[PDB]
């Protein structure tokens, strides 16, 4: 944890991550076309500061490949009968996101010909998400499941960002590794030409003193 | 039907201060990496530290020099499987 | 600048910058040895989001190096007040930036052989910290001002990472274009020593043609 | 001997059609920040500041049009000096 500071709610040093891996989903806003990005997935169970008898989940939506991107969803075990009544979920808080994993694997192993073919797309109202796991079969798109997605507190942005610098000082560094060997490459194509031009002029000039 | 295990784990890179390790991966869809360093039969706590399931690398600091440690990697691949299926090995700076 | 969200206390966009450069710095630690770092300093004066006719004085230390270490300092013309009675200090808040960065000038111009000579330490106690100008004279370390450190809200802390973060991509980027450069004139360097070859091998053939002749 | 310090050598040593990297060798005063000032000549284009740290002699602009003259001032920042005074300027059509 880079840049660690307690504020009252969700204990990420208590955290159980679940799933952290890009998922190739559709990202579709009200002004702009609909392009296939491979956001990256965050998946975690624990519990709060307040109260360890209490049982939180907790879903990151964020994106590697732009700047600047995080969603939370945060449900909470009151919260889960909630759902589970409006969507019609059969199965426990903690299979919940077992459930949501397997979903979200028969989303990426998706092959683009196949009936039914599982497919994600996530809608962005402002500042707002709904992100929805679709089945497309050979009659209508059905929804499996619809889930909401709002911003997130200042501390996980921080946390997401102080990894995100991470990332990018390892990919720097294997940068800089990646430029030395391509410069002493070319340095060397240039002084084996050098030398081949070298050798080249003098037995030309070799030859002129023969004839 | 797969291993679901890490198959190639081997130090491509090394400090005395720090080590730099790649695994292949397993053929099964990966959900995220658990790497766990700790010392040799000794009695210092594991250490624990989470990565993405695209990662076939992982880097560890802090390390004390010229000591050997065992890294192991535990794989959450599917069937739920966590600290599970794992690889070890043990190397020395 | 940066991502805009909830930005309640300083209005950053409304900022006025008065000082941004590295200054060599003495750090204290229990554990560690006292290292000379030339930790960037930032100097900002402006108003608060919530009440533009109350003036307000931030400073911020940072680490080039190690950049989990940010430090902040905000000052109101009140807390001026109070801290001009604390610290005996007789000018106005408006000449306290200048004063401060007259200090950090004598402290960065400060060469090994200098009487008084002019230094500044910061001492680290966990997430807080003491900055204090000292003047080392032939007699004691005598402290001239001394400032205390907190951590920053984290909203600054969130735009300041936003704003390295950015940096440090824009210069990947740039190095990721120069590579790309740099392995088209590797394409063609090795396309110019195989033709080379390639012509000073003919030139060795001819030459031993020439030399059947010769026999 | 107190130079306004002005900075001097202001020059566009590398160049791309969209960006450009300007390095200046430093004035002698202690500079405390550097606020470079660009550009296009003449027309509706609104002067565009950034500010970099006075320990930097080099910066980079970017987002520039091709084939456009564009106007580079370079604000010193010293003791004695306003952060919008001591300025010096070049023209350069990217």
């Amino acid at each position: 944890d880079g840049d660690p500071k307690a504020q009252t709610g969700f204990d990420l040093s208590t955290a159980t991550t679940l799933f952290w891996r890009p998922v190739p989903v559709h990202v579709k806003q009200q002004d702009r076309e609909d392009v296939l990005e491979e956001l990256t997935f965050r998946i975690l169970t624990g519990v709060a500061k307040q109260n360890h008898n209490l049982r939180i989940l907790r879903i990151h939506i964020s994106s590697d490949s732009d700047l600047f991107f995080l969603h939370t969803l945060e449900v909470s075990e009151e919260d889960f009968q909630s759902l589970k009544n409006d969507q019609g979920i059969l199965v426990d808080f903690a299979s919940f996101p077992g459930k949501i994993i397997s979903l979200l694997e028969k989303c990426i192993l998706a092959q683009p010909g196949d009936s039914p073919r599982f497919q994600a797309v996530l809608t962005i109202r402002g500042g707002e998400s709904v992100f929805k796991i679709v089945e497309i079969n050979d009659f209508k798109q059905l929804p499996h499941i619809t889930l909401a997605f709002r911003p997130g507190n200042d501390s996980v942005v921080k946390q997401f960002l102080a990894f995100r610098l991470s990332e990018v000082k390892g990919t720097c560094h294997d940068l800089s590794d990646d430029l030395s060997r391509t410069r002493d490459d070319r340095d060397s194509m240039v002084a084996q030409l050098a030398q081949c031009r070298q050798q080249l002029a003098q037995l030309r000039e070799q030859y002129d003193k023969h004839l | 039907s797969v291993s679901s295990v890490p198959t190639k784990l081997e130090v491509v890179a090394a400090t005395p201060t720090s080590l730099l390790i790649s695994w292949d991966a397993p053929a099964v869809t990966v959900y995220l990496y658990v790497i766990t360093y700790g010392e040799t039969g000794g009695n210092s706590p594991v250490q624990e530290f989470e990565v993405p399931g695209s990662k076939s690398t992982a880097t560890i600091s802090g390390l004390k020099p010229g000591v050997d440690y065992t890294i192991t990697v535990y794989a959450s691949s599917k069937h739920s499987s966590r600290y599970a299926s794992p690889i070890s090995i043990n190397y020395r700076t």
